[PDB]
């Protein structure tokens, strides 16, 4: 459970709609997933 | 259990959110309840068979094209399930997986488009590798006995499309409450209806049928109101044909068909039919419960206007261009006449025809450039066009029992196909299409051709010669401007030469009897048309004038046309109307086309057109129709395109259409006067 | 006398349709292309009926050489049928 | 029926005696009764009787039925009785059993737990091989799968099911039952609300699968409904949200009316149904 | 300008295969080339669009046709940043590439867009570093991968229903094989 999940949104208005996939991102270190999870990051496509 | 955000859908005001609490059903689980089914039913391959449906189901939504009528939701599924328990109470104790596969393929075929098949079969091989090929259960009854009808009519070819489309029918009717007839215009639909409900009748268990046009009548009416008068209800239409179809103890199965556009606002409101419910609920206050006896039908040309809770309500079955070609319909003609004029004339006729029509319509759309043919048109209609032409051009021989030669013949289907192709272009693709004819067709008028196009002349019956006039006449004494009416012109003369051959021939298969001009404003249509229009005989043959503008409604075109008749002339009457009438409109294009591309005038004049008659609205009784024994029709419109609306693309292959050019000689019409 | 009758491309080859329409049920090979399932209908290409399977003709004649070895095989009990009645007859 | 009673010079009244659900042609399901119901001079007094004596005559069928449950054994009650009490017996029948299973390890390290669920693993063996392969007839039809349904989610819960004892959250999740005996009355139960059973005949009814998603359905519509409010699920189309109310409705044993709202409507109507609800005490669910 | 599909049909039947050494050159059968085709053909869709009422908007008052209010919506909406509702939504939805600007960012990214697919098609030559924004359908590009690694490799070893999904994260600057 050390591995964080990520989703890819088409347009930055991220709903359920537009979400192609979901990528597994472990590279952690100190800071637990749910850190991240709170942050909320994301790997959007465009840049709008 | 309200449904978030639609056309026609609004919010609730802050002071009604407050009782309600949430809860969020977004996305159903769909293995687990398969899997708990197939248990149910008693199967032993649970677990594996559940990841098939569900990878399956996945797979086609997401990777396969994009179409509005798909639908892959649960609706389907449980479909599937409730088929597949009959299956394993079969004695068969084949594998499991060979009946699932056949079930899920089986069931699927109907809706998808040509494109789509070889995708969707392909995608059925990367999941069930282990098998190779099951036939399809084929019902032996059903398939003898379609031939025997389809050679007990006159005009009908059997094709194997056919077999396939009608069979499919079948199912999805044993299946599911209701379907829909998804396809482009002219492709066989109501045929396809027709012939099914016939061999259900010709084994017992009889079948009737009836027909209804939603947007040819407003949806107050449809499923009637409160009277916004006198505080009384009045009865709706099609609650009243629902009332008087599902009592019991009849023999029938009424199939209501509804037929024109699918828009959201009046079909939306029948989910409770169409769901599992099955009981219709009005604002009367009045609850119907559905029967067995009754099924729901529409014969719709496709879905632009639909959210996915009505896709997802009914099965479907998709007609395609090409299951029954145009050449078939030439058959079917060709058919006729060996009926009675069987001497030798089908095979004569036809020995040009079939390579004459084959090898050359589809040279004439682009391989000449072509680029301006006003009215964009599906090429069936040319054909069905070109046919009543030539009816109409043999009628003459027909009368006074006479064969003729080959050549003869040639010379006329030249004639015939010369117009009704060429009849929606201008002189430059006039002479491109003339210098084509020159190029490889059978001989136009080469006496002379001074400068002047094969559409110039035309062949005379009492012998093989292409000639033209227009005979002279002058005025009365009168000085009035319309005492000094109109001139006899070449484009008059050569537009009655046109019209009165449709007009004489006497209602056949694919014949309306209606004609319909194309031409700009102000390019002699109602000029023409009077002429022709002074020439009836009042003694046998009537006529009636109306026009056209934006806000003119339904109820008013079903007022002029009932004061027009004046009589129910179906139930053995009108002696004054037993003479000929004909209804001339001038611009079809005016009314107000609605929001969604769908205009709500013109469908009463098309089910006027189709089938003669409509439903009254005189607050006395609602399920019952007048008729019409007997009718004309003739219609002008104006160079459609840009500025100018578009009719109705179902309508368009019911009137004759050409064009209306300027004269070129307004130096010879004013030269008497 | 006795004897068997030869096959014939023109007669005995004459393929009733049953023996037509079970033939085609084989469905052995010939898809180089690529065609679908033979269940219900064979489709070129996107979703277009063909009127018959493509390579028929190589199944016909693979059937016409069986069934005339099969013949040969009636005609070789025929053969020793008619042998034995000449071997019994003519002692009298 | 209708039989007629001849009182002496009044002539003969027709009384009800037994009730008929017809599905199809001639399927049927046929429910006796041992109080009457006879015709009268006031429509509404006969059908008010009629829907009483129902009432009651249900209540002491189920009465009875509950102590057959484990009397006679698994086969015999569902053969005999009707769907709907058969259902009720099944959920009775385990909850009881998997409560005493879990005392029985609260006293100290048992198996007797493992026995009672290893008797239901034995039941689904009885009822799988032989009552659905072969029968007759359609309402007998569907009443042997809406058992089988249920019984597989109840292995599959039973199967997982570590609570140590009856106050555990993961016992105190489902839909389970008591019918009391002290007062005589079924009382059925979720993590905290309560509520009778309504006594309404339904016979066999093709009542649907128990996905996770349909839990957090009966959670939500139990609390708001011990807060004294009305539940609107949304979504988008075609996901069990109609058919999971009607569901929730069928099992408590009260009838559902659904209506269909449409841009014709007037309050006048609204209100007459409201009316009706709040007079009765029957379930509305305004479809769209 | 348009593609027309009497030649893009030939093009794309005559060259694809997902490994030159695998197969040989086929059509419908290899996933991404039923992808190019379908993209292709949406794309056509739109392109047809937009050079349609280009004209018709200017050949209104430079040529003439009685005035629509669709067109004058659309004379608005060019004098503005914004692009006409023509050209992304419809009715019930047709959403293609809504982006701000009208030509700074939009015919920007649909000009990028066939740009890449004419050269995934008239080469024909599948090239590195697929740009993932301008296919209409991204999911369908993923799942035609699956089905070409079932297909190609393992076949049946693996099955479709049995393969699951995973990414590595190419941590390098500087640099075929199974994936994209
Ligand atoms: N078996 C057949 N053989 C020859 N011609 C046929 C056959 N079946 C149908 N046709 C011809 O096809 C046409 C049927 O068109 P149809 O009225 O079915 O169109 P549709 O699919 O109902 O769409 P719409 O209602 O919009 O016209 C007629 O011209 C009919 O003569
Ligand atoms: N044969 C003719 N003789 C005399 N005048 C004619 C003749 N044909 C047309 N005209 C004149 O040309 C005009 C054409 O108008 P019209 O065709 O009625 O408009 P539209 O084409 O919009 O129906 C008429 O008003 C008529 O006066
Ligand atoms: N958990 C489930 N078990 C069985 N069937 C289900 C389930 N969820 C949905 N369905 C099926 O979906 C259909 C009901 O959909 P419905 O709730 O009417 O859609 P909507 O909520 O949009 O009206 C029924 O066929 C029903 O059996």
């Amino acid at each position: 459970s050390n591995t964080y999940l990520c989703p890819v949104y088409k347009y930055p208005k991220r709903t359920d709609k537009y979400l192609i996939f979901r990528v597994g991102l472990p590279c952690e270190g100190s800071n637990n997933p749910s850190h991240w999870k709170l942050r909320g990051v994301a790997l959007l496509c465009s840049t709008e | 259990t309200m449904n978030p955000g639609y056309a026609g859908r609004q919010e609730l005001p802050e002071n009604l959110k407050v009782l309600f609490r949430g809860v969020s059903m977004m996305v159903p689980d769909r293995e687990i309840i398969i899997k708990v089914k197939l248990a149910s039913v008693g199967y032993l391959q649970i677990d594996l068979l559940a990841k098939k449906f569900n990878v399956l189901y996945r797979l086609c939504e997401e990777q396969l094209s994009k179409q509005r009528h798909y639908d892959f939701g649960l609706r389907n599924i449980l479909s599937v399930l409730r088929t597949a328990g009959n299956t394993k109470r079969q004695e068969i104790k084949s594998d499991e997986e060979m009946l699932l596969m056949r079930s899920l393929r089986d069931m699927n075929l109907s809706k998808l488009v040509a494109d789509d098949i070889p995708l969707f079969n392909g995608l059925l091989a990367d999941i069930f590798p282990k098998l190779k090929e099951v036939p399809k259960k084929l019902y032996p009854d059903v398939e003898k006995k379609i031939p025997e009808e389809i050679n007990a009519e006159s005009y009908l070819i059997n094709t194997p499309s056919f077999q396939l489309k009608i069979i499919q029918l079948y199912e999805t009717c044993l299946v599911r409450h209701g379907f829909m007839l998804v396809g482009p215009t002219g492709s066989g639909k109501s045929t396809i209806m027709k012939i099914l409900t016939e061999v259900l009748t010709k084994l017992g268990s009889p079948h009737k049928i009836v027909i209804m046009n939603p947007k040819a009548i407003t949806a107050e009416q449809m499923y009637g109101v409160k009277s916004e008068i006198s505080d009384d209800w009045i009865p709706g239409v099609f609650s009243t044909i629902w009332a008087k179809s599902n009592n019991r103890a009849l023999k029938h199965t009424t199939w209501i068909t509804c037929d024109g556009p699918v828009d959201a606002i009046w079909i939306e409101n029948l989910n409770t039919v169409l769901d599992d419910n099955k009981i219709l609920t009005l604002a009367n206050g009045e609850r119907i419960a559905m029967t067995e006896n009754c099924k729901v039908v529409f014969e719709v040309e496709n879905l632009n206007n639909a959210s996915p809770a009505t896709v997802s309500r009914c099965g479907q079955v998709y007609v395609s261009p090409t299951d029954l070609g145009y050449e078939a319909v030439i058959e079917g003609w060709i058919r006729n006449r060996k009926a009675s004029g069987r001497a030798e004339e089908s095979d004569k006729l036809g020995n040009i025809l079939r390579k004459y029509l084959i090898n050359m319509r589809f040279i004439e759309l682009q391989s000449k450039e072509c680029k301006e043919p006003m009215m964009d048109t599906s090429p069936v209609i040319s054909v069905i066009n070109i046919l009543n032409l030539l009816t109409g051009c043999l009628q003459y021989f027909v009368q006074t029992q006479r064969t003729l030669s080959e050549q003869e013949y040639e010379k006329f289907i030249v004639y015939s196909m010369a117009w009704a192709i060429g009849g929606i272009y201008e002189a430059q693709d006039r002479v491109r299409f003339h210098e084509l004819l020159l190029a490889k067709n059978a001989p136009i008028p080469q006496k002379g051709k001074e400068n002047e196009t094969v559409f110039d002349y035309y062949v005379s019956q009492d012998y093989l010669d292409w000639k033209i006039c227009s005979p002279e006449e002058w005025v009365p004494p009168q000085s009035l401007q319309f005492s000094q009416l109109l001139l006899p012109t070449l484009d008059s003369f050569r537009a009655e030469m046109l019209l009165n051959f449709i007009l004489t021939q006497p209602k056949s298969h694919t014949c309306s009897n209606s004609a319909l001009l194309i031409g700009g404003s102000g390019t002699a249509k109602t000029s023409s048309v009077l002429l022709y229009c002074n020439k009836f005989d009042p003694q046998k043959m009537l006529f009636k004038r109306t026009n056209f503008s934006s806000a003119t409604s339904p109820f008013m075109f079903q007022s002029t046309i009932e004061a027009e008749c004046d009589f129910k002339v179906g139930k053995e009457f009108a002696p004054p109307g037993n003479k000929m009438m004909t209804i001339f409109i001038d611009d079809m294009s005016m009314p107000f086309v609605n929001k969604w591309g769908d205009q709500i005038t013109l469908e009463l004049v098309r089910q006027l057109i189709e089938t003669g008659g409509f439903y009254m609205l005189d607050k006395t009784q609602r399920g019952n129709q007048r008729k019409m024994k007997n009718l004309q029709y003739i219609g002008a419109m104006n160079h459609p395109g840009g500025g100018r609306n578009d009719i109705p693309n179902r309508l368009k292959r019911q009137f004759f259409i050409f064009n209306m050019i300027l004269p070129l000689s307004i130096e010879g019409i004013y030269g008497p006067i | 006398k006795p004897l068997n009758k030869q096959k014939l491309r023109q007669r005995k080859d004459l393929t009733e349709e049953e023996i037509v329409d079970i033939q085609f049920r084989n469905r052995g090979e010939g898809l180089e292309n690529g065609e679908f399932y033979d269940g219900q209908f064979w489709r070129n290409i996107q979703g277009l009926i063909l009127p018959h399977h493509p390579k028929k003709d190589e199944f016909i004649e693979e059937y016409l050489k069986q069934e005339e070895v099969r013949i040969n095989q009636i005609n070789e009990q025929l053969q020793q049928e008619w042998e034995t009645w000449k071997q019994v007859y003519d002692k009298i | 029926t209708f039989e007629s009673a001849k009182d002496k010079k009044n002539p003969a009244l027709k009384q009800i005696t037994q009730i008929q659900q017809v599905i199809g042609r001639n399927e049927e399901n046929i429910s006796l009764t041992g109080y009457y119901v006879k015709c009268e001079g006031n429509i509404e007094d006969w059908l008010k009787k009629l829907e009483q004596n129902m009432q009651q005559t249900l209540k002491d069928i189920a009465s009875a039925a509950a102590q057959q449950v484990f009397q006679v054994g698994l086969k015999e009650f569902v053969s005999s009785q009707a769907s709907q009490i058969a259902l009720l017996g099944l959920q009775i029948l385990w909850t009881s059993k998997v409560n005493e299973g879990l005392e029985r390890l609260s006293r100290n390290e048992r198996n007797a737990m493992d026995i009672k669920r290893n008797e239901i693993k034995e039941h689904m063996n009885i009822l799988s091989s032989m009552c659905l392969e072969d029968l007759n007839g359609a309402v007998e039809r569907t009443k042997v799968e809406t058992l089988v349904t249920i019984q597989v989610h109840q292995k599959d819960i039973s199967m997982d099911l570590k609570c140590k004892d009856v106050n555990d959250f993961e016992w105190q999740k489902q839909t389970r039952i008591a019918w009391k005996t002290d007062i005589d009355e079924c009382i059925i139960s979720i993590t905290d609300w309560d509520s009778p059973y309504s006594y309404e005949f339904l016979g066999a009814k093709e009542r649907l699968c128990i996905t996770p998603l349909t839990d957090r359905c009966y959670i939500t519509l139990a609390q708001a409904m011990s807060m004294y409010y009305g539940g609107a699920p949304a979504g988008p189309a075609g996901t069990g949200k109609t058919e999971t109310v009607k569901d929730l409705g069928r099992t408590l044993g009260v009838f559902v009316v659904v209506t269909n709202c449409s841009d014709q409507h007037r309050y006048r109507d609204m209100a007459k149904i409201f009316k009706g609800l709040v007079q009765s005490g029957l379930w509305g669910c305004f479809d769209e | 300008p348009d593609y027309n599909d009497v030649e893009v049909r030939e093009l794309v039947s005559k060259l694809g295969g997902p490994n030159p050494k695998t197969s040989t050159e086929r059509g419908m059968t290899v996933p991404l080339n039923i992808f190019l085709y379908q993209e292709v053909t949406r794309m056509q869709r739109v392109i047809g669009l937009v050079r349609k009422t280009l004209q018709d908007t200017i050949l209104a008052i430079d040529g003439q046709i009685i005035m629509t209010p669709e067109i004058l919506e659309a004379i608005n909406a060019i004098y503005d940043a914004k692009v006409p509702n023509s050209w992304l939504y419809d009715p019930s939805g047709a959403e293609i590439s809504w982006l701000l600007p009208n030509l700074g960012s939009w015919s920007t990214s649909l000009s990028d867009r066939n740009k890449q697919l004419n050269d995934w098609l008239r080469s024909g030559q599948r090239p590195i570093l697929f740009w993932l924004t301008g296919f209409f359908n991204p999911q369908g590009f993923l799942t035609g991968m699956k089905q070409e690694v079932t297909r190609n490799h393992k076949k049946e070893a693996w099955s479709l229903d049995d393969v699951v999904y995973s990414t590595t994260v190419k941590e390098r600057e500087k640099e075929p094989a199974e994936g994209v």
